[PDB]
RNA sequence: UCCAAGGAAGGGCAGGCGCUUACCCAAUCCUAAUUCAGGGAGGUAGUGACAAUAAAUAACGAUACAGGGCCCAUUCGGGUCUUGUAAUUGGAAUGAGUACAAUGUAAAUACCUUAACGAGGAACAAUUGGAGUCUGGUCAGCAGCCGCG
């Protein structure tokens, strides 16, 4: 309620509005971008320099973003910072099991206002049967995924595309309908980059090499809670790593000054301002003659009763210069205290809809936590009695685990999205969604328990005079556990008496009934194995 | 969602029921 | 490790604010020129207490003791029991742990053994009456100090059970811009191993001074006799001025030693109390770091505390300098529109989750 | 209720209600403050668990039980049941037919 | 409202949300510099569970194995035996939909027709329910012996 309140007030025309065009690579996304900006600037500009600052008057300026459908990272990176989803669809999607999983990412990380745009349904359809298919898509999406969004249908008029009233309906929905607040986004300072300049402190043998990072001046506008408040704060560069900032630039008789002037002694602050340690809690007073004679009369207390940024970096290293490219959009985050730390985190999970596998504990998983993408081994555990007595081997449809792993710690219990990684040529989406959940709590130094099983198969048993035919081969083992308490999966406990110098399985023990002849007589509580760190 | 019902739809369900009813009826009256 | 400090000045405060900040610190050159260099006993033992109430923290101590490295961990705590040494009383240890009290995942239930009185640190009823309703003003619902036994100097023998129940994530923002009207004056006069009359003589020492005012003065006689009175005899007295509309307070305490006079003790605590009334706007100098620290670590908003010109001493200036060194949060004072007093208003941007 | 059929509210905390069948498996209850009235009303969630889905501190839609008051059985005096968190209708999240929003 | 700072100019209007609007004068009539053409006259497409309308998801044959099959009294027990499991297996019959043509003809869109295709269950993918003394899994809490949820 106050997290939406901090966002809207400084936001005005030079802070843009975030709009992404997301869709398949084959369709004319770029054509829709050109005809969309054809309405804004006068009638003829059909050249793409994206991302670029779109000056849409003094009322609302915007900035537009597209990303290719094969990039696994920035498809995630665009999803959490958006304020409008504009999806372009074909006449060939809807049960395509490998091309439309990003819908779940926008479902989980925060859904803004969404849009369906139908364009290739004219070159493919020629008859009255397109009307039932469009309404069929209205049965699927987006009317079922959110009640309160409009599915648009546009003509296929690829390059040569209209300026007329249909993008006045599109710019009607863009121009009028605004954004719903995203909770955990607006508690962080976060900024999209607009311009990007490389300052190298000109040519020297300490300017280029194998290890040289230079002063990058980056340029953009602010979003969320204010980042310029102090120099030398922290930041995250997506895909590259977490860094600090060196120097940030911003382009949109008094005791209160003398206290912060640290070349002045505090007795000179008191001395200039008019006219010893907190290890003594009780404050200073004068002598009893002075306070007594001074406070003989008590009259003196008788009323006392009834925008734009120019950000400087000393980063990043030389190998990212060789990964320079046209600006496939890059976003800056801001890390908080109790999240710069590392720790073991406990998080609730479940299995994901339109996913077709199972998850062992040894296959590492790619996790998106806030602004950070990290590969971590997801060791699962369950309780069965409001206390843990086992772990599991792979998270089923049967039960839904309590997952634990080690990485960056995240106190405010954020929602938690887990992608199984594929290559750039496996499905058609850069990831495929493995599981989703929520950070439940933070807990360092916890220890999982897996109860193994020493095996003894019964054959002929009575209560007091009890042997096991086949359970052991060493006598000194039983000599050590003679002070212990044994079991059976049926639930009538035993207590071993004495090894009796027979290391053949046969030895005398105790049960508080006679264990039955279709039972399994065992022993419990085995070694509490460690956590894989990565 | 369950894959449990396989049972027919519409008219074919009413035919089978009628046959079963007749069989049940033959016993008790006879 | 990199945030560097000097000497034993503000040792507990920099450990506590280092813990809440999550920033590692390094306090060096503690008592390098003194006869017994390095840390004292109570400083080492207090660092053991911080090692107890936390997890993941690492404290490194130099072999000469002059250099201390502090990396904090998460705040856990729980139920335990600490022994206090004879060099400092229990209130020296109850004093910093109130800051970390709501910010744990488990309730602070730690029993304390040690001396229960001194002339420099905090007493029992000072913490119970002067700190705990004031942290209840900042949004703590349930907090309690349970004295099992008292201990007079030099031997002590006191047990106080510290339990904090309510767990918040940040303090609520406070706006105290006006000087309150004090309702009544109460207080506690306790004693161990001695007469039931010298308590009444201390309360005579209060009634000689606080008789001229127009508020009621109602002071409780508290005599402990038996094993509850510890090993050593003694007597102490504590006064609290309370305002029942918003529930504000002020306090002053002192104990009497061997050969001292109970009536002059009562007049001394009374005159220091009225002196603390005159030096104040909203809280006392004894209540000042609690309010300043609680307004710093609140949620991200502007808060205001009316302070007086007498309350700004060197302790307050070094306090805000240490806040700038730890959290880098800055407070700004505006002169009030009144001309009767000379107060000014503290403006605080709360930290929230700012890095 | 105030006479109407439903009331929309906010989770404060998660309690513990257990069972005897099939064995001791936890059936739970949740604590919801009313938005419109401020009275604090408990509720029950009829399913296999589903405490996992909802959260602390989120938006629910309470609903009546249908007996003119009159709690069902050995759950003690609980009169109301939960239908919709975040507008997406728990039963649809129960099968798999929806995925829950961000909050 | 604009300003080159001289001066020049429109009448505060509709429309929409809050409860995406196109084509044509072929007919009727009117006008015509009028047997030419025009008409913000006129005519033709977009919009759909509060409702509601018809009926498709299969029809007919064949054989070898096999019977403690069904009903009434929850009972104690009694009356009536015409039964199903196997692709054993075979030919039929069709339109949901795919598509030229013509009619329609504001130029014209849809509608009335249509050769060409098109099934043995993965089919060409109905459901929301409801019970059920049913089957399974390591849980108060423990002995002199046997268990309970």
């Amino acid at each position: 309620l106050h997290v939406p309140m901090v966002d809207r007030t400084p936001e005005d025309d030079p802070p843009p509005f975030i709009v992404a065009v997301v869709g398949p690579p084959g369709t004319g996304k770029t054509t829709l971008i050109r005809s969309l900006v054809r309405r804004m600037t006068k009638s003829t500009l059909n050249d793409i320099q994206g991302p670029i600052t779109v000056v849409s008057g003094k009322h609302r300026r915007l900035t537009f973003l597209e990303c290719p459908a094969d990039d696994l990272n920035a498809m995630i990176d665009i999803a959490k910072i958006a304020d409008l989803v504009l999806l372009l669809i074909d006449g060939n999607f809807g049960f395509e099991m490998e091309t439309m999983e990003f819908l779940n990412i926008a479902q989980h990380h925060g859904m803004p206002r969404v849009l369906g745009v139908a364009t290739h349904l004219d070159l493919f359809k020629s008859q009255s049967t397109l009307r039932a298919s469009k309404k069929r898509l209205k049965h699927r999406f987006w009317t079922e995924v959110y009640q309160g969004a409009k599915l648009f249908y546009l003509s296929g008029v690829i390059n040569g595309r209209y300026p007329d009233r249909e993008i006045l309906n599109l710019s009607r929905f863009i121009s009028v309908m605004k954004f719903r607040p995203l909770k955990w986004r607006n508690e962080h300072p976060y900024m999209l980059a607009d311009r990007f300049t490389d300052l190298t402190h000109p040519e020297l043998i300490e300017t280029q090499g194998l290890q040289i990072d230079r002063k990058v001046a980056i340029y953009g506008y602010l979003h969320g809670t204010p980042l310029p408040s102090a120099p030398g704060t922290r930041v995250h560069i997506a895909g590259v790593g977490d860094f600090s900032v060196a120097q940030i630039e911003k382009l949109p008789w008094n005791i209160g000054k003398l206290i912060y002037m640290d070349n002045i002694s505090p007795e000179e602050c008191i001395r200039r301002w008019r006219g010893v340690d907190l290890e003594k809690f009780v404050p200073y007073f004068d002598t009893f003659e002075k306070l007594a004679k001074k406070w003989k009369s008590v009259d003196a207390i008788k009323e006392r009763f009834l925008s734009y940024v120019r950000i400087v970096f000393e980063k990043v290293p030389m190998e990212f210069v060789k990964n320079f490219n046209p600006k496939f959009p890059i976003v800056m985050g801001g890390l908080l205290p109790t999240e710069i730390k590392f720790g073991i985190v406990k998080a609730r999970l479940r299995r994901h809809r339109w996913h077709k596998k199972i998850l062992k504990t040894n296959d590492p998983l790619v996790l998106s936590l806030g602004w950070r993408r990290f590969q971590t081994l997801p060791i699962y555990t369950t309780t069965d009695s409001r206390t843990r007595t086992r772990m599991l081997k792979y998270t089923p449809e049967h039960t839904y685990c309590n997952a634990a792993f080690y990485g960056p710690l995240c106190s405010p219990n954020t929602p938690f999205c887990g992608v199984q990684i594929v290559a750039n040529s496996d499905t058609g989406n850069g990831f495929r969604i493995a599981a989703t959940g929520i950070v439940e709590e933070i807990d360092v130094n916890i220890e999982i328990v897996k109860k193994l099983k020493l095996v003894g198969f019964p054959y002929k048993i009575f209560k007091n005079t009890a042997f096991i035919k086949d359970m052991f081969s060493s006598a000194m083992e039983v000599a050590r556990f003679e002070g212990a308490q044994i079991k059976t999966v049926s639930g009538i406990r035993g207590e071993i008496k004495r090894a009796l110098s027979k290391p053949e399985g046969h030895y005398r023990a105790a049960f508080e009934d006679k264990i039955l002849m279709s039972d399994i007589v065992i022993l419990r509580s085995w070694y509490p194995v460690r956590v894989k760190k990565f | 969602k369950t894959e449990k019902p396989k049972k027919p739809k519409g008219r074919a369900y009413k035919r089978l029921l009628y046959t079963r009813r007749f069989v049940n009826v033959t016993l008790v009256n006879g | 490790k990199y945030t560097t400090f000097q000497g034993s000045q503000n040792f507990r405060l920099r450990i506590v604010l280092a813990t809440l900040s999550g920033k590692p610190i390094k306090i060096e050159k503690i008592r390098s020129g003194d006869l017994n260099p390095g840390l004292k006993d109570y400083e080492v033992s207090f660092l053991r207490l911080i090692e107890s109430v936390t997890n993941g923290s690492v404290i490194e101590i130099s072999y000469t003791g002059t250099t201390v490295i502090y990396r904090p961990g998460i705040i856990v705590g729980g139920a335990s029991t600490h022994i206090c040494p004879s060099s400092k009383p229990v209130g020296y240890f109850v004093e910093p742990m109130l800051y970390l009290a709501p910010f744990s995942k488990k309730k602070f239930s730690i029993l304390f053994k040690g001396i229960t009185a001194s002339h420099n640190d905090a007493g029992i009823e000072a913490i119970k009456w002067g700190l705990m309703p004031v942290m209840e003003k900042f949004g703590v619902r349930e907090c309690a100090l349970h004295t099992l036994k008292r201990g007079s100097p030099p031997l002590g023998g006191g047990e106080v059970h510290l339990v904090v129940d309510s767990l918040i994530a940040q303090p609520i923002t406070m706006h105290e811009i006006d000087r309150p009207i004090i309702s009544s004056i109460t207080g506690v006069a306790y004693s161990t191993r001695v007469s039931p009359s010298l308590v009444n003589r201390m309360i005579d020492g209060a009634k000689k001074v606080l008789k001229n005012l127009q508020c009621e003065v109602n002071i409780t006689a508290d005599v402990w006799r038996g094993e509850n009175s510890g090993k050593s005899p003694g007597w102490g007295i504590t006064l609290v001025a309370q305002s029942k509309q918003k529930g504000w307070s002020y306090f002053a305490e002192d104990i009497g030693d061997a050969g001292s006079i109970p009536e002059e003790l009562g007049e001394k605590v009374a005159c220091q109390l009225l002196e603390e009334i005159s030096k104040s706007a909203a809280v006392g100098r004894n209540q000042l770091p609690l309010a300043i620290v609680y307004m710093v670590i609140g949620k991200e908003d502007i808060g205001r505390l009316r302070i007086n010109k007498e309350q700004i001493d060197e302790r307050f200036i070094i306090l805000l300098r240490d806040i700038k060194k730890i959290f880098n949060t800055e407070v700004f004072l505006k002169p009030v529109d009144e001309a009767d007093n000379e107060d000014m208003i503290a403006t605080i941007k709360g930290i929230g989750f700012t890095n | 209720f105030g006479g109407s059929s439903h009331a929309k509210g906010i989770v404060l905390e998660k309690l513990g209600i257990e069972s005897k069948q099939p064995n001791s498996a936890i059936r739970k209850c949740v604590r919801v403050q009313l938005i419109k009235n401020g009275k604090k009303v408990t509720a029950f969630v009829p399913n296999d668990g589903c405490l996992n889905f909802v959260d602390e501190n989120d938006e629910v839609l309470l609903a009546g039980f249908g007996r003119k008051g009159k709690a069902k059985g050995d759950i003690p005096g609980v009169r109301f049941k939960v239908v919709k968190v975040s507008g997406v209708s728990l039963l649809a999240l129960w099968k798999e037919k929806k995925e829950k929003p961000r909050s």
